[PDB]
RNA sequence: AUAGGAUAGCGCAUUCGGUCGAAUUCUUCUCUGCGGGAUUCCUUUGUAAUUGCACAAGGUGAAAUUUUGGGCAACAGCAGGUCUGUGAUGCUCCUCAAUGUUCUGGGCGACACGCGCACUACAAUGUCAGUGAGAACAAGAAAAACGAUCGAACCUACUUGAUCAAAAGAGUGGGGAAACCCCGGAAUCACAUAGACCCACUUGGGACCGAGGAUUGCAAUUAUUGGUCGCGCAACGAGGAAUGUCUCGUAGGCGCAGCUCAUCAAACUGUGCCGAUUACGUCCCU
């Protein structure tokens, strides 16, 4: 009998809000909404996704099961939401069962070269105002 | 740009002229003193008179303040 | 059985008002009290033009009703519940009685 | 066990370096897995010049009505433009794109009525050089059999050895040549 | 009216189809390119691009060359190193 | 045939629309030369800020001051 | 190297494998078995009103069907007109602006009806269409052969 | 296809008195004569059994007649009558598919059967206007 | 793999919203009535001060300067618009074959032409035919009538039509709306789909018109509106002089809902999705 070992995360970008299962589980298996990460298309967002584990390295996912539930906005910003959510996943799993000078290594390392990997973009859109076609857009004036 | 009206300022200066010796050069215990000695709606108000009340305490050790009289 | 209580009003000083005082009055009874849900709120929303006859700028007004919704659920006979729900209530709220299944 | 990144992780961005002393605070070599980020660049004044340089060259192909917000595409079309380009110049195609931005653009520019001889600020010349061979190249492949990244790989090669069969190439000398005539 | 000249071009005639001296082209003189793609063999044989890229598909098919980059509707080819 | 230069300080935005400015540039030399820890004053095209760097070709007009 | 089990996992099982090559290894064993029954109208109709030209696959039929079974293991309890949204496109309307269509329920009904003479398929208990155990067996196995490299 | 150009491949094809193409593809080589639309052309090549990715140049000359019998009569090969382009005929009650030049003269007098009977659209069509309310 | 590259894994292997199986525990994600949170707050051998009021970079931070976007918005005016919103109104006009009010038909749509504002395009950064993954704001049914306190109007899912096109037409169930629709399968988009087309007014474009059929309505002719097959040989290959709007989740692109609505959005009012270039200025033009 050994005690389970599980903390839950969200990312968000837009209105895309990804939650994320980390649990340490007998191999390393991630999947986005029931999809492999190698079946994960395009490439480009695969990776995307992927950079939440090239950067710290595979071998901080070793034993870490990831399943992220990701609902709402679109194809780009579930998949941003999503590698925030297993980013921010690996984090709170080390702050829970490991100590501070690791997931303070990993925390540097995401924020090296990415600031999003770990902090929600607050961008949202702008409502649109009457008289006008969209945020800015105004109508178009004629002159005679 | 952010400029103190003349509402921040003169609630500020009535502020130190009373609760002079309450007060300190850190703004989140004067905002904490500033919430309870004082009566308004706006919480960006009082915000904005805990920061003009911390820069009057400044001014007021390196030297005499003009406005402000204390007895 | 299972007795659920809605309240919906357009003020929401006074459906918090009135949610508090049945959940104080239903907790003297000792009843089991499921914690008062806060439904969403609903926006009402009509936008018209500000002049009454078409001439010049396009201006528009956005009017807007918002409604709250709060649900109790209580663990007693109607005979108790009647009687938790039976002071002055605000005016302009609403208090419907529902029996669960 | 972490790696450094490599573009399509194929090109790697090791050594990468401009050869012009100037435009080197203004083009990012930083290393990037793919042309696609949603950084707020233009925020402050200068941030832009941070940003990666594939990525830039990405977004100039977000262009017209039907090209507009397509970034996906843009990265797609690049991933075959440098297969392309290795493939023309047997180097490193982030190395070559390099040598096409630092010399795509006039260090000297006539403004204002009579013009006057003017220089180039490094950050525009770095957003000139990408401006005319993503124009180029958009123009060159309009109705024509070639596709674009073959349009956008010969504009880049010949803009990196600076060739005139370039467009950005051909801009840049006349430019310069009026602005000598308005010194 | 008229407020543009149009700058009128040349229609090229490209062949539908292979025949015997484009196809010995295709099989002999293309695998020694070293780029190959669908546009750039429809110029130098005057063939369609639809037939040039069926005749990019045989000859990688056969090994005589490698493709080098594959998308939906990009194909790059290259000769085979020795 | 392209000399590098550095600014160092921004005079302004001159000109009508405020397109230009106005800088002073010391051009990069090897210590000894002619050129060394030469100071100029150049338009500029586009934007610029201090510690910037620019290709002047050619190095003997000096912008007029405004 | 490129089929082998990654490590200490065995087995694919549907969404594990590209959707793709699933549904063409499904279209071409739904062919080669010979035993699906295949409407003549799918010959002439369109898949939906939506499109302007007919199909261009000759095996279109084949692959709906596959697609079908597997929208069915996704989503149980799912209808024509759930998976009308699924095959759905923006139809063209010349000068006027574009909209989006849902697929005609007509062919996705046949498909069912193919699907469901296979043994794959059975009306769900209170509406909708469901996988029986031999669908869902069926979409796993071939999950394997897709993952195996097999392909028929 | 990679498929070698036939001795008697032709550039354009006589159909119907129409000058097909011979460098397109075959149901879009048959969409150029009168009546005979993609969707149609297509049902053709599948009712005749010709593979539509050939060219229209390599068609021999019992592939066009079987061709052009089945435009003329598409009811007789199995094509219903939904498809086709005059499916009750306001004057005969017949249904057919008009093709070729019959497309045009049937046109004509469909126009002056109106024009007859100073129907309001026919006036419309003798005045040159709009007729579908414009 | 038909030719099959690149792309995480190497105490207990994964998967199944119909397995409509149970049980237990819980609030990370969703809901929200009051709260908290940001202010030039912190730091410069910065600017300036040579008091001050402040400013510029950076720090802290979800957010760094009116935080962002709206609403509200003084005093004086215009012979601006509305007497076509009202049982808001002075004067004036008509008032029984009426300028009142109903009913029938027609018109408000009529075209040598000119102008404003839109929509769709001129294609390969494409069009077709497939397949994948995937939003948000919102809407929904009735009387002091009519039938036996509800039930029928409204919106929908599923099934059926189907032993053979679409659009239909039917049956059953649910929803008063965080409960049903709905796990809201929107479209831009993606696809190593080994798909078709190959630079042409062409499979670009879809104006114009012909024939069948269905649907809304008391009534469709001057096509009400969908759907099918023809017509595409209509202009259009990027637009002269001029000219509109716009600085970040913005422009542009993309659809969706609401609103008018028995039937009919190229409109408007909102919503989310994909997401840039340029500037961080000046008083040259207005
Ligand atoms: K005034
Ligand atoms: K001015
Ligand atoms: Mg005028
Ligand atoms: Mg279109
Ligand atoms: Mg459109
Ligand atoms: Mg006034
Ligand atoms: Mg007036
Ligand atoms: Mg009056
Ligand atoms: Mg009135
Ligand atoms: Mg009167
Ligand atoms: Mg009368
Ligand atoms: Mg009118
Ligand atoms: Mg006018
Ligand atoms: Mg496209
Ligand atoms: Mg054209
Ligand atoms: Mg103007
Ligand atoms: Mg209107
Ligand atoms: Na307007
Ligand atoms: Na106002
Ligand atoms: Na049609």
């Amino acid at each position: 009998s050994y005690a389970l070992k599980q903390v839950q995360t969200f990312g968000k970008k837009k209105t895309a809000i990804a939650v994320a299962t980390v649990t340490k589980a007998a191999q390393c298996n991630i999947k986005v909404n029931g999809v492999p990460l190698q079946q994960i298309l395009p490439d480009t967002l695969r990776a995307k996704i992927m950079e939440a584990i090239t950067v710290v390295g595979s071998k901080y996912y070793s034993r870490l099961r990831i399943d992220v539930a990701v609902h709402g906005g679109g194809q780009v910003s579930q998949a941003y939401a999503a590698r925030q959510a297993i980013a921010k996943g690996l984090i709170a799993f080390f702050q829970k069962y490991h100590n501070e000078v690791e997931k303070a290594a990993l925390k540097d390392k995401f924020l090296a070269y990415d600031k999003f990997l770990l902090i929600a973009d607050p961008r949202r859109c702008e409502p649109k105002k009457w008289g006008r076609h969209s945020a800015r857009t105004r109508f178009t004036k004629s002159y005679r | 740009g952010k400029i103190r009206t003349k509402t921040v300022k003169r609630a500020s200066r009535q502020v130190v002229e009373k609760y002079y010796s309450k007060l300190n050069f850190d703004f989140y215990q004067n905002k904490r003193v500033i919430m309870d000695v004082t009566i308004a709606e706006s919480k960006k108000l009082k915000n904005k008179i805990a920061g003009y009340t911390t820069h009057i305490m400044k001014r007021l050790a390196r030297g005499p303040v003009r406005g402000i009289s204390l007895k | 059985q299972t007795v659920r209580l809605t309240i919906t009003s357009r003020n929401a000083k006074a459906v918090e008002s009135v949610t508090s005082q049945l959940l104080t009055r239903a907790r003297d009874e000792k009843v089991t009290i499921h914690g008062p849900v806060r439904l969403p709120t609903r926006t009402l929303k009509i936008t018209t033009r500000k002049t009454p006859c078409g001439n010049g700028t396009n201006t528009w007004d956005t009017f807007e009703l918002k409604i709250y919704k709060r649900i109790i659920d209580l663990h007693a006979p109607t005979e108790q519940v009647k009687k938790i729900t039976s002071f002055t209530m605000e005016s302009g709220v609403d208090v419907s009685i529902t029996i669960l299944d | 066990s972490s790696k450094t990144p490599k573009l399509f992780n194929k090109w790697s961005f090791e050594g990468l370096e401009t050869s012009e002393l100037a435009l080197r605070d203004h083009i990012s070599t930083t290393a990037a897995y793919v042309p696609h980020t949603s950084g707020r660049w233009q925020k402050r004044r200068f941030y832009k010049a941070r940003m990666p340089i594939v990525e830039r060259l990405a977004n100039g192909l977000m262009f017209k009505g039907r090209g507009n917000g397509r970034k996906l595409q843009a990265a797609r079309l690049l991933k075959h433009t440098l297969e392309i380009i290795h493939l023309l110049t047997d180097e490193n195609p982030l190395q070559v794109v390099v040598d096409a931005v630092s010399k795509g653009a006039p260090r000297e520019d006539s403004t204002r009525v009579r013009r006057q001889a003017v220089d180039v600020s490094p950050m525009r010349r770095v957003n000139e050089a990408i401006y005319q061979m993503c124009k180029g190249a958009r123009e060159a492949a309009f109705r024509n059999l070639k596709s674009m990244p073959e349009c956008l790989a010969d504009e880049i090669v010949n803009a990196s050895k600076g060739s005139s069969n370039s467009y950005a190439i051909k801009k840049k000398d006349e430019v310069e040549r009026v602005a000598k005539a308005n010194r | 009216k008229k407020w543009s000249k149009g700058q009128s071009r040349e229609a090229l005639q490209n062949a539908v189809m292979f025949d015997k001296e484009t196809y010995d082209k295709l099989r002999s003189e293309v695998p020694k390119y070293k780029l190959i793609t669908p546009s750039i063999i429809s110029d130098r044989l005057k063939i369609a691009v639809s037939i040039a890229a069926a005749g990019l598909k045989q000859l990688c098919r056969e090994k005589l060359i490698r493709l080098v980059s594959c998308s939906s509707k990009t194909r790059v080819y290259t000769r085979i190193v020795q | 045939q392209a000399q590098v230069g550095l600014i160092i300080k921004v005079l302004g935005r001159t000109g009508s629309r405020g397109n230009v400015t106005q800088v002073r540039v010391r051009l990069m030399a090897e210590a000894g030369s002619p050129d060394y820890n030469r100071t100029i004053v150049r338009n500029v095209k586009g934007p610029c800020k201090e510690n910037d760097m620019l290709s002047l070709m050619e190095t003997e007009r000096e912008a007029r001051r405004l | 190297n490129k089929i082998h089990r990654i490590g200490k996992r065995k087995g694919a099982t549907l969404k594990d494998v590209s959707a793709w090559r699933w549904i063409k290894t499904a279209a071409r064993h739904f062919k080669q078995e010979g035993k699906i029954f295949v409407p003549n109208c799918t010959e002439i109709m369109k898949s939906s009103h939506g499109r302007e030209r007919a199909p261009q696959n000759p095996d279109w039929y084949y692959i709906r069907c596959a697609a079908v079974l597997r929208a069915i293991y996704l989503r149980p309890g799912v209808g024509y007109g759930g998976l009308s949204k699924r095959f759905g496109n923006k139809k063209n309307y010349g000068s006027r602006p574009e909209h989006t269509v849902t697929s005609s329920t007509g062919p996705l009904h046949w498909a069912c009806k193919s699907l469901t003479k296979l043994g794959l398929v059975e009306p769900g208990a209170q509406s909708g269409q469901r996988l029986t155990r031999k669908g869902h067996k069926f979409a796993d196995s071939l999950a394997f052969q897709v993952q195996i490299r097999k392909f028929g | 296809s990679l498929t070698l150009i036939p001795d008697h491949f032709q550039h354009i094809v006589r159909l119907l008195n129409t000058n097909v193409e011979g460098k397109r593809k075959v149901p879009f080589a048959l969409r150029m004569v009168k009546g005979v639309g993609i969707r149609f052309a297509y049902l053709v090549c599948k009712k005749a059994g010709i593979d539509v990715e050939r060219r229209a140049g390599t068609l021999t000359a019992e592939e066009l007649e079987k061709i052009a019998e089945i435009i003329a009569d598409p009811a007789k090969f199995k094509i219903p009558d939904w498809f086709l382009n005059r499916q009750r005929d306001p004057k005969t009650g017949k249904t057919e598919h008009l093709s070729s030049s019959m497309v045009d003269t049937r046109l004509r007098d469909d126009l002056e059967r109106l024009k007859k009977m100073r129907a309001h659209r026919g006036v419309r069509h003798a005045y040159g206007l709009r007729v579908r309310g414009q």
